[PDB]
Formats: structure tokens, sequence, C-alpha cells
């Protein structure tokens, strides 16, 4: 329902006829998750390039971000207090369970409060609608005063992730192109507005 | 009676009647009763001890400004009269007396006031108005108003436990004291900042005691 | 409302919580027929006790070879006692299966006719050949300590508390299997190694758990 | 009543008509009647048996001194035979103990003297024969059972202490205790050995071994050297 522009010229969100995976339930799901990871991707993406260019960071960090280990062929890194793999395993474990409680309480709503689980149940409980349990944590300050400022904030937030979904989408295409990194080629089209771009990168 | 937000409710069992009760459980852990009494327990524990923590490592810094209490765990570094003594009765001595008056303690949180009498000198018997309150001869001068006077308590013991973890990570990083430190930033605030100091730790690295090595940690991969 | 090993999904229907342990773990339906599934109740309860021995025996052996008591590695103590000896492996596998066989088809016929076996048919045995359940021979040799004949309650617990160290003495028993045959070592010693350094004595490092 | 944890609550078998009981059951072994009737039994025989051990080994080492009495067994020296001693013993006493035996499966069953059909032992509980055998009593057989049972189970931990001081030390515990009291500090396990995730130490056995009488030579192994810290 937020931030629709009654743009759907494929029209998938048709919601007869429908099932599987494509009901608007799960794919507006789908939608607002994606939108918090890019968020989240992007500002992890840049932040380091630009806090080694203030130099606020020992330089050495602030390596460009497909070298800190994701791709050995893209350049690793190494420091860290233990093995790569070592690190993979333990998280595995961890998004194991986060991903996999979550799922349990959309298909099955409510019902991930009740198993004994330390105390840790009752913010569980959430809303009957994920993506939005809310809670005591899950919305930790009482956000939403007035509902129409609620609206108003999730309207918000599919804007900036629909905006952070583009912003990834650009880091990949120029990190793959010009190789660079992004902050570099901020600083280059900077300098050369004409003389720094896409044209001049052919 | 204010909440810890300006804007936010206070979930039902933190209503104001707990001393320090600002209303705050984000993680939804004052659920069930008992748990909820074990965990004040516990915070009475936590409060009086970092307080108690506190006070020594300054007090002894202050007297004797060359301790580096973060060594004071030296059993060379140890005063004249006793200064090199044997491990195995120190340790024996001291875990027997904590073992005995913890149980004692312990039997308290199972059936509340139900060890008030002393067992040997029966005509001995304290008065424990609440769970985790011996008073009597634990208050000598029994000032036990009594409400504001708890909260005092747990708004300073919370203090307390915070100023001392800041304490012993100062020392982590850069190995300085307390005042050490606050001296050092008087000498530069902009120099001697956990922004120079970061990213290493002062570790001895597993230290050797008269028998062995024992294990010893950074509380982060700093190094 | 019983702790379901897959925290929100329902138990299934022959999965019901009357035994220990019944967490509604038989995601294959391995148990609708009840012929089928007290049997594997207790083959399951058979197979718990074995692995509880071993795990025992395996651990007391370990730590007598680290201490320098002259005690063997346990994959090798078979050998290497029956050399010692003057053993012949015939005579003891013959007497062993003699004695294993016989025990063991008396519990069996057992199972299939539930009170037969204190008939007197024995020497003059009764009230103890008899069992008490479906594998819980309990009489006063089974149990002569006598506390299933005493405090129900606490005979429950005892039963879950039972098949709880059962099913991790099982997977103990292989976790030293893998130990062993990864690091071509003693169990004991692999742990003495992750603990000099669990960042990097690891499976991890081991190469092989992780094949890259 | 007391407790042997005050502000606990005894089990429910657990009633407290047999003396010098305090609801110390944890695991409840005391459900059954007849196991309860033969476990009571066995305590009293094991609290009578350790506390004549330990008055002796006391005794023994006072008076003979610089004769182990762990070692008694190998270091005595008798004309008569060893096969002759064991043989009475093992005789006279499979007498007595079957007779106390068969007592306990068909109570006052033999309470006569078989020859001296005159000479008869009074009808009584069990592990409790009296007669003849309490042919003197100062005071009170409730008292005197409490004392019985507390000094029996005392014996008991005396013995078994005196096992360990003598396998980690291998001295009399007199003098052992003579050193205790000459070091206050050392003179501790704690002292002694400890564990610790770094490393283990225990300390070193001090009986050395298979010791040899005459051609037996009798393997003496300790009691679980292994995890003695
Ligand atoms: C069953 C009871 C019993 C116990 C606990 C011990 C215990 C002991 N005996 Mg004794 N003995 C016992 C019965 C007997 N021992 C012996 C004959 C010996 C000998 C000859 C020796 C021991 C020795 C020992 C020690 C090591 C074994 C240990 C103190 C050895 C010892 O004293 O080592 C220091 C030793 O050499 N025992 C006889 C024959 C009368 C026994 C008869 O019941
Ligand atoms: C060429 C083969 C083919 C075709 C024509 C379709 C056709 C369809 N699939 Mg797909 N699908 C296929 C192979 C195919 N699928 C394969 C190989 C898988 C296994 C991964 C799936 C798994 C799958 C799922 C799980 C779903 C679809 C869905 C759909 C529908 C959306 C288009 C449509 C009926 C969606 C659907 O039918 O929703 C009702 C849907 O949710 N498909
Ligand atoms: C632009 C950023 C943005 C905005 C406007 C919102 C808006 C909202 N979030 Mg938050 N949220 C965001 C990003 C954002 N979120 C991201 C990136 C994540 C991933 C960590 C989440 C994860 C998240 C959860 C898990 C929940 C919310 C919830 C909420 C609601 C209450 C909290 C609030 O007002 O904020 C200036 C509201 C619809 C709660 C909700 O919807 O409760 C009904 C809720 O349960 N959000
Ligand atoms: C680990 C130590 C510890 C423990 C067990 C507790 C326990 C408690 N705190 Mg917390 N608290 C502590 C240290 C501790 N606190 C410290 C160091 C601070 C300072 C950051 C605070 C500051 C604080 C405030 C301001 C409040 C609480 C409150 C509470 C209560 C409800 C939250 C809860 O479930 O806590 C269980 C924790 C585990 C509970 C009695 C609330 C209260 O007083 O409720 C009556 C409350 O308002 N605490
Ligand atoms: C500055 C903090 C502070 C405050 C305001 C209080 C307040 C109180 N303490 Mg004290 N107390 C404190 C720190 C504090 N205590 C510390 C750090 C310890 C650890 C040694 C204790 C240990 C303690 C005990 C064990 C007892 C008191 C008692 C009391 C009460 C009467 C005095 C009162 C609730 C007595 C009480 O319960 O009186 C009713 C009592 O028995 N306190
Ligand atoms: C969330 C972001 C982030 C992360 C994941 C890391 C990660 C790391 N930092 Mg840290 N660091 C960061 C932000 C971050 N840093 C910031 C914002 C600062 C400025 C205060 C620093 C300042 C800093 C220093 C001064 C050092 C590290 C170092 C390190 C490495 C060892 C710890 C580790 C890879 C250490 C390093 O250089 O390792 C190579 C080190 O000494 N960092
Ligand atoms: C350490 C865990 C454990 C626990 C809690 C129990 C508990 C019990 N066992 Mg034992 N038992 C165990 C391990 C355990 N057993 C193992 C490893 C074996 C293999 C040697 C056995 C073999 C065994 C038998 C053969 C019998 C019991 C019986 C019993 C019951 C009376 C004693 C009780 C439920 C008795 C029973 O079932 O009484 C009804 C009985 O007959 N157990
Ligand atoms: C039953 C519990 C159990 C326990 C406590 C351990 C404990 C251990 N295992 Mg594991 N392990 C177990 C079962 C267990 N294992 C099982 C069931 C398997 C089969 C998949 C294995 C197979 C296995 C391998 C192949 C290796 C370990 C290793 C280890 C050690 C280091 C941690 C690690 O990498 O894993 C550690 C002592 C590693 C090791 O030896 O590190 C020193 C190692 O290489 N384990
Ligand atoms: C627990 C039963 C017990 C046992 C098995 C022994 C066994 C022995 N005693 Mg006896 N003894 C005992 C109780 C026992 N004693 C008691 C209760 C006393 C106290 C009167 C003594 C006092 C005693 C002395 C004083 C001596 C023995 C001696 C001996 C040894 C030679 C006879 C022999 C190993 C003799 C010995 O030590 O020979 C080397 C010896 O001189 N015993």
């Amino acid at each position: 329902l937020p931030g629709d522009f009654g743009f759907d010229p494929l029209g998938l969100l048709d919601p007869v006829n429908s099932g599987g995976f494509i009901e608007p339930k799960w794919l507006q799901y789908s939608e607002v998750i994606h939108a918090r990871w890019a968020m989240l991707g992007a500002a992890g993406c840049i932040a380091p390039e630009v806090l080694g260019a203030a130099g606020l960071i020992p330089d050495a960090t602030n390596i460009k971000w497909f070298e800190s280990g994701v791709i050995p062929p893209a350049g690793s890194y190494n420091g860290y207090w233990a093995d790569p793999y070592t690190i993979f395993f333990v998280e595995i474990v961890a998004m194991q369970f986060a991903e996999l409680r979550r799922l349990q309480d959309f298909r099955y709503p409510g019902s991930m409060g009740q198993q004994y689980f330390l105390g840790l149940e009752a913010i569980f409980k959430g809303s009957g609608d994920a993506a939005y349990p809310g809670g005591p944590f899950f919305n930790l300050f009482n956000l939403g005063k007035t509902e129409a400022a609620m609206k108003e904030l999730k309207l918000k937030e599919i804007k900036n992730g629909r905006l952070a979904m583009l912003a990834m989408l650009g880091y990949g295409a120029q990190a793959v192109m010009t190789g660079k990194g992004p902050f570099q080629n901020l600083v280059e089209h900077l300098a050369d507005p004409v003389n720094n771009n896409i044209l001049t990168n052919f | 009676r204010k909440l810890w937000a300006p804007g936010v409710v206070a979930p039902e069992y933190l209503k104001g009647d707990l001393a320090g009760d600002y209303g705050w459980d984000p993680l939804g852990l004052g659920a069930d009763p008992t748990a909820l009494k074990w965990y004040r327990q516990s915070e009475l524990q936590h409060a009086r001890w970092a307080m108690l923590g506190v006070a020594g490592v300054l007090v002894q810094e202050i007297v004797k400004p060359d301790v580096y209490f973060y060594e004071a765990g030296l059993p060379q570094n140890l005063p004249e009269p006793f200064t090199n003594i044997n491990m195995g009765g120190l340790l024996a001595w001291e875990f027997i007396l904590m073992h005995w008056v913890e149980v004692r303690r312990w039997q308290d949180y199972k059936n509340f006031g139900s060890v008030n009498e002393d067992p040997i000198f029966k005509g001995n018997k304290v008065p424990n108005p609440e769970m985790g309150y011996p008073g009597g001869i634990f208050d000598p001068f029994g000032f036990s108003n009594l409400k504001e006077l708890q909260t005092k308590e747990i708004k300073n013991g919370r203090l307390a436990m915070i100023a001392y973890m800041a304490f012993i990570l100062q020392a982590q990083a850069t190995g300085k004291g307390p005042l050490a430190a606050l001296s050092a930033h008087l000498s530069n605030p902009f120099g001697n900042n956990i922004l120079k100091n970061i990213g290493t730790c002062t570790v001895p690295h597993s230290v050797d005691v008269q028998g062995l090595t024992i294990p010893l940690t950074c509380l982060w991969p700093g190094s | 409302v019983r702790p379901v090993w897959f925290p929100g999904n329902p138990p299934p229907a022959h999965l019901d919580g009357s035994l220990a342990g019944d967490y509604g773990f038989d995601p294959l339906f391995l148990g609708q027929e009840p012929q089928t599934l007290k049997w594997y109740v207790q083959a399951e309860l058979v197979h718990g006790r074995f692995a509880m021995l071993g795990a025992a025996g395996i651990i007391l052996t370990s730590i007598g070879a680290k201490v320098g008591l002259g005690f063997p590695e346990w994959y090798d103590a078979g050998k290497v006692v029956v050399e010692k000896n003057n053993i012949d492996f015939p005579t003891l596998m013959v007497i062993q299966f003699y004695l294993m066989g016989w025990a063991e088809t008396k519990r069996w016929y057992d199972f299939k006719n539930p009170g037969s076996q204190a008939d007197g048919s024995f020497l003059g045995f009764t009230e103890e050949f008899k069992g008490l359940e479906n594998g819980y021979p309990g009489g006063r040799f089974f149990d002569p300590m006598g506390l299933s004949r005493g405090d129900a309650a606490k005979y429950q617990e005892y039963k879950q508390k039972e098949v709880k160290n059962g099913r991790l003495a099982m997977i103990a028993c292989l976790g030293f299997a893998a130990q062993y045959a990864a690091t071509g070592k003693g169990p004991l010693d692999n742990l003495a190694d992750h603990l000099a350094d669990p960042n990097h004595v690891n499976f991890a490092t081991n190469g092989v758990s992780i094949p890259i | 009543r007391p407790l042997w944890l005050p502000g606990s609550t005894p089990p429910a078998h657990l009633k407290g008509d047999l003396p010098g009981d305090f609801g110390f059951d944890p695991l409840g072994l005391g459900a059954n009647a007849e196991s309860l009737k033969w476990f009571k039994e066995s305590e009293l025989v094991h609290s009578r048996w350790a506390m004549a051990a330990v008055a002796g080994i006391l005794v023994q080492e006072i008076v003979r001194p610089d004769v182990f009495w762990y070692n008694a067994g190998k270091e005595v020296e008798s004309p008569l035979g060893p096969l002759g001693l064991l043989a009475v013993e093992f005789f006279l006493m499979h007498w007595v103990e079957v007779r106390r035996w068969q007592d306990l499966r068909k109570p006052g069953s033999v309470d006569q003297d078989p020859i001296f059909s005159q000479y008869k032992l009074p009808p009584h509980e069990v592990g409790y024969p009296g007669g003849v055998f309490a042919p003197f009593i100062p005071g009170d057989l409730a008292e005197l059972k409490v004392k019985e049972i507390k000094n029996g189970r005392l014996a008991m931990l005396a013995f078994v202490g005196f096992v360990m001081a003598a396998q980690v030390t291998g001295k009399g515990p007199i003098a052992a205790l003579q050193e205790h009291l000459a070091d206050p500090w050392g003179t501790t396990i704690f002292s002694k050995a400890a564990v610790v995730p770094g490393q283990a130490v225990a300390p070193p056995c001090k009986i050395p071994a298979s010791v040899s009488y005459k051609g037996i030579e009798i393997p003496t192994p300790c009691f679980l050297q292994g995890l003695w810290p």
C-alpha cells in the first residue's frame, strides 16, 4: 500500500487467481526486506572510502569494499582475528536462527512467542503483520504517534529503500567498469564533469 | 513520575515501585515474577559490588600512586608483611568463606526470611523486611525516605557499574591509570584520547604465575 | 505445548507425549504403526545405553593414556592386549557370541510373548524374569536398587534423564569416531589442541572437514 | 526437628522414626521398605566396622610407630602359618556372618544357643541383639543409638581420609597432622596440586608398586591415581 504510484506496467499485484509466491502479501514483504538491506549495504559499501579519505582511520583499513575478502580473486585482506571460514561458520548459524524464526512467524502468525525462549518471546509476538511487528524492541521508541505520521514514515522508508537499491546497483556497475572506488568515481567526476565520465571511460 | 524518554510508555510491571524504575525493559525480561525477583537480587549484587570495586581501585591508586591496580594481582606486588604467600592456602580460605556466606543468602532467596536466627546464638536474629535487605545488625546506624533511600542506592550503584567497566577498558587500552589518563587529557584534550589510543590494547598475554601461565585476555582484537 | 524440536510446527499424529523425550521429532513418520513404534522405542533405548557405555570407556582409557599410565589408545587396545596376553581370537569371539546370544534371545522372546520368561521355565525363578514395561525389565535384579518400585514421578524423571543422556552419548561416540578418523590422533589430544588455539586448531583448519 | 539443611523440607518416605535421621536422601533411595531395612542394617554394620578400624589404626600408630599401619600386611611376622590364619578367619567369620544373615532373612528364628538350650537370647529388632551383647548400659538406648550412628559415620570419614592422606604422603596420619600444623599454608592439596586449562598437576603416589611377599609378589596399584587432583 505505501509508496504506490499506480505504476505496475507489468501488472503482477493482481490479487485474483494468485498463489505460490506470487501474492501481494509476500511480494511487498520481499520489497521492504530488500529496501532495508540495500540501505544498509549502501551505507557500508561507502563508509570506509570516505572514512579514510578524511584520514580519520588508519590506512591499514579502508581498502575498497570488494577486496575485504568476499571475493579473494578480487583481492583479500587479512588481520581479522580469525579465518574467513571460521567467521563464515558462526555467520551461518546466527543467520539461520534469525531468518528461520522470522519465517516461522510469517507462516504461523503469532506462533513464535510461545515455546519457552528464555523470556525472549513477548517481543516476538509483535503485530500480526510481517515486516512490521513493532513491539518493544522492533519499535523501540513509540514511533507513529499520529497514524498520519506513521503512514508518512512508511512512505519515507520505502522511498529511501528504493533509492538504496538503485545506489547499490550503481556501485556494482561502476566498480566493475571503471574498477576504481565509488568515492574515487565521485572525486573524478567532480574534477572533470566532462573528462571524468563514462563517455571518457569508453 | 517520569519515564526514560519524553514520549514513551512504560510496560505494565515497570509501574514505579522498585527503586529506580524508569519503566525501561526494551528486551522484555521482567515478565515472569520469580525471574524478575532473581534479577533484581542480582542487580543489587552487581550494584553494591561495583561500588566497592571503584571505591577500592580509586583509594589504592591514590594513596599509593604507583600500583597500577590492573597488576595489583601481582603475587609479588604484595605488601611487605604478607608479600609472597601460598596461593593454595589463600584461595582455600577465601573460597570456603564465600561458599558459606553465599549459600546463606541463597537460602534467603529460596525462602525469604527463613534463616534470620543465628543458628548457634539463637538469641540472635536479623529483621529482614524485604528480599535482599538484612538490616538490623546489617545496618548499625539503622537510619531506615526509605523509598528515596533505595532509589539513591540503585542510582549511584548503576553509576558505579558503568564507571568501573570504563576504568577497566581505559586500563586495557592505554595501560594507564584513571588519574593518569585524566591528567593526560589535561596535558592535551586533543591528544590522550581514545581515537589515538584505540586499535591496540596493553595485554601482557598470559603472564606466568608461580605455578603456570594463566591465559590472559583482551576485550577485543586490538592488540 | 510440549517443546517441539521445531518451535512453531505442531507434532504429527502418532507423536503424543506419553513417552520420554517426545519433542515431536519423527519427520519421516517412521512411528505411525504402534507395533513398529514400540519396537523402535526398545531399539533407541538399547542403543542409548550402549553409547553411554562406550563413551565412558573411551574417555576413561583416553585419560589413562594422556597420563603416564601406559594405557593404549582405544582403537588399538584390542590388538595390543590380545597380543600381550595369551588370548585366541576364535575362543574369545565364540564365548562372547554364546553368552550374548543367550541373554539377547531371552529378551527377544520376552518382547514377543510379554510374560513367558518368569514362568519358572528357568531354574526356579519368577517375579524377576517378568517384564515391567516395554524395555524396562526392572525386577529384583535389573532394578536391584529398587527405584522403579518407588515414587513414580521420580521414576518418570529418571526415564527422561536416561534417554536424554543416551541420545547425547550416541552423538558423542560418533563425534569420537570422526575426530579420530580425521585427525589421526587421540580425542583428548584434539581437545587439548583446540584448547591451545580454538581460533586455529579446529575443523576450519583441519583442511578435510571443509574441503577447501 | 533438625534437618541436614536448615530451612529445607524432608522427603516423603524419610519421616524421623529411625535413630540419627536428618532427612538426608536427596535421591529418594529409601523408597521401598525392604530395601530400606537392608540399607539401615548395612549402614549400622559399616559404621561399627569403621569405628573399630579407626580406633585400632590410631592406637596402633601411637603405641608401635615406625611400623606402617598400611604396611602391617607385609611387615607382620607370625610363627603361625598365613594359610592357617586365613583359614581360621574365613571359617569362623563365615559362621558368624551366616548366622546374622539367617537372622535377618528369618527374624527371631535362631535366638537360642543350639548347644546350651538353657542359654537363649531374648527377641529383639534387627541390628540390635542386646542380651548378653548389651550387659552394661549407662544411660538410654535412644541417645545411644544416636551416638552410635554419629560416631560410625564420622569413623567412615576418618578412615577414607586416612586412606587418601596415606596415598598422597605415605605417612602416619599423626605425623602428617604434625606436618599440617608445622605449615598452615603449604600442607594443603591446594598447595600440593591444582588444575587449569593451561595444565594439570597431581602429586606423586607414595606407595611405590607391586610388593613381593614370599613369592606372591602382590601387585599394588593406587586407587585411581589418574584423577587425583
